[PDB]
RNA sequence: UAAUUGCGAUAACGAACGAGACCUUAACCUACUAAAUAGUGGUGCUAGCAUUUGCUGGUUAUCCACUUCUUAGAGGGACUAUCGGUUUCAAGCCGAUGGAAGUUUGAGGCAAUAACAGGUCUGUGAUGCCCUUAGACGUUCUGGGCCGCACGCGCGCUACACUGACGGAGCCAGCGAGUCUAACCUUGGCCGAGAGGUCUUGGUAAUCUUGUGAAACUCCGUCGUGCUGGGGAUAGAGCAUUGUA
């Protein structure tokens, strides 16, 4: 009756809202940070997408994103990289040219898996077929 | 209201060819013998939730064998038909089998 | 005429014998079938067959 | 917390159960290095004795180590419950019979003449020697076969 | 005024409101703790053999926001262990039931956890005012 | 070279099969006028701070639409190409590697050719086979051995550490059954040292035991490597479960 949309927005593997709330680098939304972790194992992982690029490099954007699918592991091990591909080319309009050319080739030489975003999705599989490295399991006679 | 239009979804499942084209028949006849609104339905990815009883105990020997595989075809009707004919779909051609998920949502 | 003949027989492996062939396999009480092994290759077309994997 | 300023009060060592004790160690690791007495058992005396584990060999002595050992046999007059234990009610009339250190090694052969009186599977098995707890050993048996 | 929704953590919560709680004097012991196993799944009890009621208690403080509520058909398993049926591998097996549903009737009592409605529990308005401002207090104190 | 795969000439010519003959794969469409269990703005006020609106019930035909993850059908990618030599280019090697794919597209399936005194006569009354019914070639019946060890062979693990421990977040995977005439029946509550014991809740269930939650990981205060903490195929007393047992 009435052409009321929802703003449906992609992600990595889950779905989002089109309306970005702007800032002056505040890192958070409202009522939690999520960056005070302390894992006490990928510290050095997750300063790789930021400290080797840059400590700060906030002062133009923030995270707001609320989304409830996916999975943990793949949001931890995507959302850094995802601000990460937002603070090299999505700052394009804001960032220094030269220094944004020099990381695109400084990581030319570095895309082994540790600048890649998690494309991964869900899939179901077929019944009648287990079997991934070993052999199925079938009887004689 | 009077003439309400609800919509309950008529979830069209059937298993067999005979059975597929008594129901799939069955509605577009009765839509052309009362002229009903000029939509047609289509196929679908079938709805397989994966549950089976197997009886393949142990893994010995080589593979001479076939696949288990059963295609539930459950389909749908993209139209705008009044809940009063989806209820006389179910009504009529009575053959136990046939499920229908009390939906309220036309499109 | 016999009063012997008799015995306790509702559960475990001794009351329950095989139907198929008086087979000697089969300890599988699925939807009460209790069917052989090679008596499931007897059975037809309840594998679900097709070949692409 | 508590620095350590003890004086030479540790001694030479201690006699108990009529054996010795290695004086370089807690009092309650002490009373599970002895023959019928366990872990469980040994702090269960211990925090039913009320002592800190913060004490040397200095500190309870031979003299001081008789409350504990006095508490251990009697359960009775200080309202030690004697069920968190293994046995009780065992076979003799009802009573709390708390394990004890010679008590044992001198009452695990009643059972046994018991079950060879009466001949059952527990005894002649265990006149045969083999494994009585139900272990199929047909094939081995090279050491202790 | 500037104070967020939280200012909470975990170990130095645990630390510092165990010796807060024992200033307060809230022991809420169950009687017949230090004497069993304290789990289902372990070799052996603790060994500081005097209490530790705090550092069950501190833990589900700030469980109770860390889950928006606690289960302990879930708390039970979370704290199993592995254990050995002699010549066999190690399974997990849960912890205790009763010591579990013991401490928190015991600290349901106490007024700080609350059965809320659809399935769980809550925490309490003194909870809650230990969660937000002194918890604060207390870690720019001992930081 | 994973191949009877390509060049090339020839008593050679033109044809099928093993791969080629097919499809499931692995990190796939601003895609399908497809469904209320997987969810998002406005939110129905806030019960955590209630002025620092994301949210707690999506106020049980429940704030609407739908898939953007639960159900996957199409057509679509990557090919050594843009570089040079390593065959005379007619094969093939490199690095700029280009991502739903530089290993043919990783892992999987066709028993192709024709044979085996190969396991199945004891597999469904399947083969020109030796013998019977009263002492049935024993159909059945009271039960129990079918795991007895002087011996060796074979795949499977419990340890021979300061790697044994408390406290906690460590939990990111589809997997499987259900009375329909007998055992699947609670997520939660309560008792217990614990096997365990009782109730709205589960017989037509994506729906209820199932909202399947897979496990020890770093840590410091302390004991603490030893035949002792490294454990239990070894022996004893009591607490009860599935099963007449």
């Amino acid at each position: 009756a009435v052409p009321s949309v929802q703003t449906f927005g992609k992600k990595k593997s889950a779905t989002a809202v089109a309306h970005v709330k702007a800032g002056k680098g505040l890192i958070k939304v409202n009522g939690s940070p999520i960056t005070l972790v302390e894992p006490e194992i990928l510290r050095f992982k997750v300063y790789e997408p930021l400290l080797l690029v840059g400590l700060d490099k906030f002062s133009n954007i923030d995270i707001r994103v609320r989304v409830t699918g996916g999975g943990h592991v793949s949001q931890v091990y995507a959302i850094r990289q995802a601000i990460a591909k937002g603070l090299v080319a999505y700052h394009q309009k804001y960032v220094d040219e030269q220094s944004k050319n020099e990381l695109k080739k400084a990581f030319t030489s570095y895309d082994r898996t540790l600048l890649i975003a998690d494309s991964r999705r869900p899939e179901p599989k077929k019944f009648g077929g287990k079997g991934a490295r070993s052999r199925f399991q079938k009887s004689y006679r | 209201q009077q003439q309400q239009i609800i919509k309950i979804r008529i979830t069209l499942t059937s298993t067999k060819v005979k059975q597929l084209e008594n129901v799939s028949s069955n509605i577009v006849k009765n839509a052309e013998q009362h002229n009903l609104v000029k939509k047609g339905p289509v196929r679908l990815p079938t709805k397989v939730l994966k549950i089976s009883t197997r009886k393949t105990p142990n893994g010995e020997g080589s593979k001479t064998w076939e696949t288990y595989e059963m295609r539930i075809h459950k389909r749908y009707i993209d139209l705008e038909a009044p809940v009063q004919i989806v209820k006389r779909i179910t009504q009529i051609t009575i053959e136990p089998g046939v499920d229908v998920e009390v939906v309220v949502a036309s499109n | 005429e016999n009063v012997w003949f008799s015995h306790p027989r509702r559960y475990g492996k001794g009351s329950r014998q095989c139907r198929v062939c008086s087979s000697h396999t089969g300890l599988i009480r699925k939807y009460g079938l209790n069917i052989c092994r090679q008596c499931f290759r007897e059975k037809a077309n309840d594998i679900g067959f097709n070949k692409f994997r | 917390s508590l620095v350590v300023q003890e004086q030479g009060s540790f001694q030479h060592i201690l006699r108990l159960l009529n054996t010795n004790v290695d004086g370089n160690i807690k009092i309650v690791y002490a009373l599970t290095t002895i023959k019928g007495v366990g872990r469980r058992y040994s702090n269960l005396v211990c925090k039913k004795a009320d002592v800190d584990l913060h004490k040397r060999a200095g500190e309870l002595t031979q003299e001081e180590l008789e409350r504990i050992v006095q508490i251990m046999q009697n359960p009775t007059h200080y309202k030690i419950p004697a069920w968190f234990l293994n046995r009780q009610n065992d076979i003799t009339d009802g009573k709390d019979y708390h394990t004890l250190a010679n008590n044992v090694e001198s009452k695990l052969r009643d059972d046994l003449e018991r079950l060879k009186k009466i001949r059952a599977h527990r005894g002649i098995r265990h006149f045969w020697g083999l494994r009585v707890r139900g272990q199929h050993t047909k094939t081995t048996g090279r050491r202790r076969a | 005024p500037g104070v967020s929704v939280r200012d909470v953590a975990a170990q130095d919560f645990i630390n510092a409101y165990a010796s807060f709680l024992q200033r307060q004097g809230k022991l809420e012991v169950p009687g017949y703790v230090d004497i069993v196993k304290t789990s289902s799944g372990n070799e052996m009890p603790p060994q500081d053999a005097e209490g530790w009621f705090y550092k069950r208690a501190a833990s589900v403080a700030r469980h109770i926001y860390m889950r928006k509520q606690v289960g302990v058909g879930k708390l039970n398993k979370l704290y199993g262990g592995a254990k050995s049926r002699g010549v066999r591998p190690y399974k997990h097996i849960d912890a205790s039931g009763s010591i579990n549903r013991k401490v928190l009737q015991a600290l349901e009592k106490i007024g700080i956890v609350e059965i809320s409605p659809k399935g769980g529990r809550r925490i309490s308005e003194n909870g809650q005012r230990d969660l937000d401002r002194i918890a604060a207090q207390t870690l720019e104190e001992d930081e």
